[PDB]
């Protein structure tokens, strides 16, 4: 299943967004959610990074808060604040959802893991269809 | 100078990453 052990971070939630890509899109989403929540509202959680999916689970009950196919992840980024991570999913053909996280000490390891999953996945797909 | 963690963070902050798996299936 998973490629690496789950990441203990805060899930800030998800919001619809207008476009599949852009650091401006994800920073707009982050500012909005941060302005409407406080740190005590944040959901401790871990992100399981598997070959084909990302799964977001509650901190140690490990209940499922979201599951996302790598093929429908259009974009990811670290926000202007180095703690923040977001990715955009194409929820449907014309529908985008931004999933957001607060990471300590920063978002480097999570973004790396998710980027690596996308790059592995793309080569696997080219290989399958060749 | 800038460590490995650091250079990749600035990349992730400045451009993020567009998933080519998405575009691959999208172009179909």
């Amino acid at each position: 299943n998973e490629l690496v052990q789950k990441f203990q971070v805060y899930y800030l939630g998800n919001v619809p967004v207008a476009k599949p890509v852009g650091v401006d899109v994800i920073n707009g989403a982050l500012e909005s959610v941060l302005s409407s929540s406080s740190r005590e509202q944040w959901t401790p959680s871990h992100v399981s990074v598997a070959p084909a999916t990302l799964t977001i689970l509650h901190q140690q009950t490990e209940a499922v808060l979201g599951e996302c196919r790598v093929r429908f992840l259009s974009f990811l980024a670290v926000g202007r604040d180095v703690h923040t991570f977001a990715f955009i999913m194409a929820a449907g053909p014309a529908s985008f959802c931004c999933h957001m996280f607060w990471c300590e000490p920063n978002a480097a390891s999570l973004s790396e893991a998710v980027q690596a999953a996308c790059m592995l996945r793309y080569q696997k797909c080219l290989d399958a269809r060749s | 100078a800038v460590t490995p963690e650091e250079r990749h963070l600035s990349k992730m902050q400045q451009n993020g990453y567009e998933n080519p798996t998405y575009k691959f299936f999208e172009q179909m």
